[PDB]
RNA sequence: UAUCUGGUUGAUCCUGCCAGUAGUCAUAUGCUUGUCUCAAAGAUUAAGCCAUGCAUGUCUAAGUAUAAGCAAUUUAUACAGUGAAACUGCGAAUGGCUCAUUAAAUCAGUUAUCGUUUAUUUGAUAGUUCCUCUACAUGGUAUAACUGUGGUAAUUCUAGAGCUAAUACAUGCUUAAAAUCUCGACCCUUUGGAAGAGAUGUAUUUAUUAGAUAAAAAAUCAAUGUCUUCGGACUCUUUGAUGAUUCAUAAUAACUUUUCGAAUCGCAUGGCCUUGUGCUGGCGAUGGUUCAUUCAAAUUUCUGCCCUAUCAACUUUCGAUGGUAGGAUAGUGGCCUACCAUGGUUUCAACGGGUAACGGGGAAUAAGGGUUCGAUUCCGGAGAGGGAGCCUGAGAAACGGCUACCA
RNA sequence: GGACUUUUACUUUGAAAAAAUUAGAGUGUUCAAAGCAGGCGUAUUGCUCGAAUAUAUUAGCAUGGAAUAAUAGAAUAGGACG
RNA sequence: GCCCGUCGCUAGUACCGAUUGAAUGGCUUAGUGAGGCCUCAGGAUCUGCUAGAGCGGA
């Protein structure tokens, strides 16, 4: 989840063919381009003010929402901008006639504008593949309980 | 698999062709053409197994060979050629001309048109999408591509088709209470006017139905057609309509009839 | 790679192979109507099970279902059909205590003999 | 040859994976083009489908664009200068994308003193109704103008030369030239 | 019985991957390449026979050779080539230049003689002459359509 | 179609298993065998080894005939019937076979491509082409078959000499009008003008711009285009699809070992007037760039596998989880590389071991719940003695294709 | 007029659902297993019914229900409405 | 009456066991390493354009 100073990276962050002219006083310093998400995901402020690039932010990237959509508990916030969401559920086992407590644990990408933690409810959608393990992107976030 | 798969086999082929269990190895596996192959009928299913002029294969290509068939008003050649809803197929030494329509049964029934309304057809605008150097453009079910179309057309809506120039003439705008053909599903076969359309943001849209009957029933969007304004339809529909019988009103239209 | 040929046998054997109380009566309806070996009972005695477990099932079904009608009275319509149903027993329940005989009755066997032809059923 | 599955990778959980079947041509890899300055030596490479691609093994003059004044000239690419991903790419003078190349300046400086009248940092009416015009224009950041003095331009290659046989690039300007100039101290 | 292969230099033989376009090699379907054995270029006491082309011919006449000359089997059939062996000009309306031949039935000598090949004639004029009509036909009609469509967008605008 | 019965005691009631009983798409075997219909069949053991033969080739009116082929008889003096061989094109990546591998893999149901390639089919789509005299009434070589000279015990081995074709190969002409953009000789000084020179098909690479619009109204700096009661008036200011995009599409400046833009073929022989081999002209074929469609493909979401803890920790040398950049791919992506973090899985059983394990549709048994089985007719997967490599091509990591190692 | 599950589980209806096979409708293959055939009439140029229907929900999607069973909220007010 | 164990005979089953005992299959360390592919080169022999000398192409 955690960002830098922007530019860290030996390599120039930006977003692509986002152009600001040298030649043309501006107020803000660094145009900046977001976009609306879709199903009713409300891209928040943090989006739109921040300086942050993460090229994989579902607004403000280069990522498009479409698939399934999860809600998760957020089990890691270890991982830089990506957690580890697990899903609870039961599972019927038709002999005996019960369930059985089962879970799966999903690595989901986590666009600065959001910090989260441990606890955390989240919305998470799919995004295609990021890196080999993370199909989905943080969406909307819910609040802890404790 | 290494490539394209060149052949169908024999029950694996589409249920509503109609094709015996026993007699071959193998299905006609329609050519790739205007129609989606399991949603087609291929020539020879037609001149063999449904209007029985033809015998063998050997004479389905016999018939063909001599252009004695055309469909949407050009010769076609191929036997396993992929003729499809709203089709035509002339035969025009036998002066005959059909329509490709479905049963309530979902079964592409054998439907005699005029002379005329052989000089047009129906069909339902997939995308209208912008092309290069400027020119918008629909496309089809059946993959018409037509330039310069209405701007008022729109994706769902259907379009009234000239075929001697191509050339849309008309259209119908898809909206609430338009007479309505159901192309696959549960429900193919049926016929009715439309109400409401449940629109969910992300896939799967969902049409409810009622026919003259005032039976309801939903598909998919993308199994409805749009055929015309209520008890006026803008082509020819077979016997029955698309009303869906139940099994037991089945049972005593047939034997009311048979015998007296 | 041919479609397969689908096949089903006739008939059932009795879960007890020794019962003289069964073996008579068996006996019997072989004498009767003139019959070859036990599998010719055997085969309707089968008949029957699958006959009265379609009734069975339907019977448990609410009155005026649907099923229940259509395959209520398409049943009773082919057992009058051939005599084995009266002009009326033609409920459901009773062809529940439809028995063999009442099939064995049908046989173009019992007929020949029924009406003149034959004086016998082997003759028959 | 070069794969590129998944499968031969360890799973998530860490467990190694059982070989499910041969290598497959729809997942090959190929081998990298490093491209280089030189003559101009460019092999295609039949890829999927028909598809000529285009290696650039060898490469001067490429085209490179001035955002800010909105044109584009063809120039030499006299070396490589930074690259973010690996260092020997700038010893061995290997043409990438994000590449941060010095190019020839002198097409720039022939396009602005003819467009704009003026000289870099030191009659024929209709000529000289635009080079008024054109004026309140004709300055440029310092930190641009002050290369024109050496002759060449910090740029950044754009393209992939493996792929389009092209080393194409923009000059650098803005935030992003003091970026670089800061890395390259 | 293994032929020789140019520029391979060494006097022995080798086992080489061969392709399409190669000597000693006939690939027997596309993209076929197979390894075999070739004999090097240079001469040695191994070979069976070698085979030399006469550059500068010497003094006395070789026998089966000098003397005798023995024709070529076909002659010109490509238009302009029947042109470059006579010498004629672009005018010159090759035709009745052609070589014939002479075959006997038992009876009846007929003649036969090649189908020129890149002949101008009435047909192929006409056959550019119908592409190109197409091309501006069809360049008209489609800004026919053009038009009519853009006074149809500002019919529709007013409506 | 919800059933038992025999065996422990002198006897008795239990526990409890052994025995009997019934089916088996379940295989073998033994003894017996007349008719009709139907028909599984070298899976189990040895994805062990194989003699021989066969299983992949293909021509229309319509790419190439000087067969020293055949028949003809043309109207025939370019060619014209038929037609071997060979070129060229296409197919051989379909089928058929088997179940060895394979246990989060395959597979099933369900998604994804705003994450891609797609011969072909079907529908669309091309006036722009080194013009610092130049064939466009049509450029150029080069080969096969063939002829003849040869090598080898031997093969669908081929050398060297001579001929000759194309829808092979290699080249290369072009057609209206306008408008808009730079440069700018000169008009002369003013709200100041412009002759004429170039550039502009498509595609390729990059940068830049537009693609608007959730309710309104002014101010200025710069640049700039259209009216003029000639002072300034200013125009009600033209714009698609999606839940969503940097989308479709368009503009600017350029870039390119410059992609495509018919030197192709068969039937017809019509019409104009200056009658010239003039000009024009019909129905088809085969091509050709882009787009769509169709037949596909490649990844992909969600949930779901048998026995085992006498497998409890596993994963990161040598990529393990993630970040950035690049490279690569058709394309996403640790697919790979450089740098940087230290993550990722696990008693809700990870990881490992076993399977006499390909998955599924399905099969047997028939109160119900269940138990057992599914090599094998359909779908999907995998392989072609074992591995790996790769050529051609839209498509193969092919095996009745090649290369190599092992056997 | 169109749009609240705080967040679930659960339950209803529906869509989307290959054929074969299973259940089952129709049909005298002479019966039957089967098959998807066929049935009338002058048989002189014909007419015509069929090739239903039911069925996994584990999971997903759409949906009606809110009992049961969980779950979130104002306490150092840092609460709600304006 | 029942009834236990050593000892002794016969047959069958597994077990411990010197033998660094053996076999087959998977995964491997390290050394070596076939072959094609990419790439730097090489240029047998052929060709183009501007007696000559020159610039390219396969
Ligand atoms: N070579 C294999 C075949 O050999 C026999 O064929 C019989 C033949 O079956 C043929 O095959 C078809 C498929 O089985 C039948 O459907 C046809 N009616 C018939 O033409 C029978 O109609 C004859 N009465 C006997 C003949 N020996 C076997 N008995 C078949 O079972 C077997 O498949
Ligand atoms: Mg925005
Ligand atoms: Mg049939
Ligand atoms: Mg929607
Ligand atoms: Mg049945
Ligand atoms: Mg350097
Ligand atoms: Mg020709
Ligand atoms: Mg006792
Ligand atoms: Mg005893
Ligand atoms: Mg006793
Ligand atoms: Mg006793
Ligand atoms: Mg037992
Ligand atoms: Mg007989
Ligand atoms: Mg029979
Ligand atoms: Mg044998
Ligand atoms: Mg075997
Ligand atoms: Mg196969
Ligand atoms: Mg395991
Ligand atoms: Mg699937
Ligand atoms: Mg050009
Ligand atoms: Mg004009
Ligand atoms: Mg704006
Ligand atoms: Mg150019
Ligand atoms: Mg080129
Ligand atoms: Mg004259
Ligand atoms: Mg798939
Ligand atoms: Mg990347
Ligand atoms: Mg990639
Ligand atoms: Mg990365
Ligand atoms: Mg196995
Ligand atoms: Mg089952
Ligand atoms: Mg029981
Ligand atoms: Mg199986
Ligand atoms: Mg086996
Ligand atoms: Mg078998
Ligand atoms: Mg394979
Ligand atoms: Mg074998
Ligand atoms: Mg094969
Ligand atoms: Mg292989
Ligand atoms: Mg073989
Ligand atoms: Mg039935
Ligand atoms: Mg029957
Ligand atoms: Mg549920
Ligand atoms: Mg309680
Ligand atoms: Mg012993
Ligand atoms: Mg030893």
């Amino acid at each position: 989840s955690t960002e830098l100073t922007v530019q860290s990276e030996r390599a120039f962050q930006k977003q692509p063919h986002i152009f600001n002219n040298p030649k043309v006083k501006t107020s803000k310093r660094t145009k900046r381009w977001y976009k609306n998400a879709g199903l009713g995901f409300k891209t928040p402020k943090t989006a739109i003010e921040g300086s942050y690039i993460d090229k994989k932010c579902p607004f403000t990237g280069l990522v498009s929402i479409r698939g399934k959509i999860l809600t998760g508990t957020v089990v890691s916030t270890k991982m830089h901008r990506t957690i580890v969401i697990r899903r609870a559920y039961l599972h019927y086992i038709p002999k005996y006639n019960r369930y059985e407590k089962r879970h799966k644990n999903v690595p989901v990408h986590v666009s600065p504008a959001f910090r989260v933690q441990v606890g955390d409810i989240v919305t998470v959608g799919q995004c295609r593949p990021i890196s080999k393990t993370v199909r989905f992107n943080v969406v909307k976030v819910s609040a802890a309980a404790g | 698999a290494r490539g394209p798969k060149k052949h169908l086999k024999r029950l694996a082929a589409p249920h509503h062709w109609l094709l015996d269990k026993l007699s071959g190895c193998y299905a006609p596996r329609p050519s790739a053409g205007p129609h989606k192959l399991r949603e087609s009928l291929p020539l020879i299913v037609f001149l063999r197994n449904r209007l029985k002029y033809a015998l063998n294969g050997r004479e389905v290509k016999a018939i063909l060979m001599q252009r004695h068939v055309k469909v949407d008003g050009k010769v076609r050649t191929d036997t396993t050629y992929p003729a499809g809803f709203m089709d035509v197929i002339t035969l025009d030494a036998t002066n005959e001309n059909f329509r490709l329509v479905y049963d309530v049964k979902g079964r592409f029934a054998v439907h005699r048109i005029t002379d005329e309304e052989a000089s047009y057809k129906l069909g339902k605008v997939k995308k209208v999408q912008l092309g290069k150097k400027g020119v918008p453009y629909v496309v089809t079910h059946d993959g018409r591509t037509i330039r310069y179309p209405d701007p008022n057309i729109k994706v769902n809506d259907t379009v009234k088709i000239d075929l001697a120039s191509g050339k849309i003439t008309d259209f119908i705008k898809f909206d609430a209470g338009k007479l309505v053909y159901v192309t696959g599903g549960r429900n193919l076969g049926r016929i009715g006017t439309i109400v409401h359309k449940e629109r969910h943001d992300g896939g799967f849209d969902l049409v409810h139905i009622k026919d003259s009957l005032d039976n309801t029933f939903v598909t998919r969007l993308n199994n409805v057609f749009v055929i015309g304004e209520q008890g006026k339809p803008y082509i020819s529909l077979p016997k029955g309509k698309g009303i869906k019988l139940s099994i037991a009103e089945e049972r005593d239209r047939r034997r009311a009839q048979q015998g007296l | 790679p041919r479609a397969p040929r689908t096949y089903s046998k006739t008939y059932s054997t009795p879960k007890r192979p020794y019962e003289s109380s069964r073996l008579d009566a068996e006996l019997k309806l072989a004498g009767e109507f003139g019959l070859k070996n036990k599998k010719e009972i055997y085969r309707i005695s089968f008949q029957l099970s699958k006959i009265r477990r379609a009734a069975r099932d339907l019977l448990t079904r609410d009155e005026k279902d649907p099923k229940r009608l259509f395959e209520g009275n398409a049943l009773i319509r082919r057992l009058v059909r051939v005599g084995v149903l009266s002009e009326d027993k033609k409920k459901l329940d009773y062809v529940l205590a439809l028995k063999v005989e009442d099939f064995l009755e049908r046989r173009l066997q019992t007929q020949v003999y029924k009406l003149g032809l034959a004086k016998s059923v082997h003759h028959a | 040859g070069i794969s590129r599955d998944s499968r031969h990778k360890r799973s998530a959980t860490g467990a190694k994976r059982a070989q499910f079947r041969k290598k497959r041509k729809f997942e090959l890899g190929r081998q990298p083009a490093n491209t280089k300055i030189g003559a101009k030596r460019i092999h295609s490479v039949r890829t999927r489908g028909g598809n000529k691609k285009y290696r650039a093994l060898r490469i001067e003059t490429g085209n490179f664009s001035w955002a800010s004044e909105g044109i584009s000239k063809k120039t030499r690419i006299a070396g490589v200068v930074y690259h973010p991903s690996n260092n020997e790419l700038v010893r061995t003078n290997t043409l990438t994308k994000a590449a941060i190349v010095q190019i020839d300046a002198t097409p720039f400086r022939q396009w602005f003193e003819a467009h704009y009248g003026q000289t870099l940092g030191k009659k024929s009416k209709n000529a000289e109704r635009k080079w008024a015009a054109r004026a309140a224009s004709a300055k440029i950041e310092s930190s641009v103008e002050s290369q024109f003095s050496a002759g060449r331009l910090y740029a950044c290659i754009s393209s992939r030369p493996g792929q389009s046989g092209r080393c194409d690039g923009y000059i650098l300007e803005g935030e992003e030239l003091a970026f670089y100039l800061r890395r390259l101290t | 019985g293994f032929p020789m292969k140019q520029g391979v230099l060494l006097p022995t033989r080798i086992k080489l991957l061969l392709t399409k376009n190669v000597s000693c090699y006939r690939p027997r379907r596309d993209g076929e390449r197979k390894r075999k054995s070739v004999r090097g270029a240079i001469v040695g006491p191994d070979l069976a026979v070698l085979a030399l082309v006469i550059v500068k011919k010497g003094e006395q006449e070789l026998e089966g050779l000098t003397d005798t000359t023995v024709p070529k089997r076909l002659g010109p059939k490509r238009a302009n080539n029947i042109r470059k062996f006579f010498g004629l000009s672009k005018e010159d309306d090759v035709r009745d230049f052609v070589i014939r031949r002479e075959v006997t039935k038992g009876e009846k000598t007929y003649t036969k003689a090649p189908k020129i090949q890149r002949l101008v004639t009435p047909q192929r004029l006409q056959r550019k002459r119908h592409q190109r009509a197409l091309k501006v036909r069809n360049a008209q009609a489609q800004r026919e359509a053009a038009a009519e469509y853009a006074q149809l967008l500002a019919k529709r605008l007013s409506e």
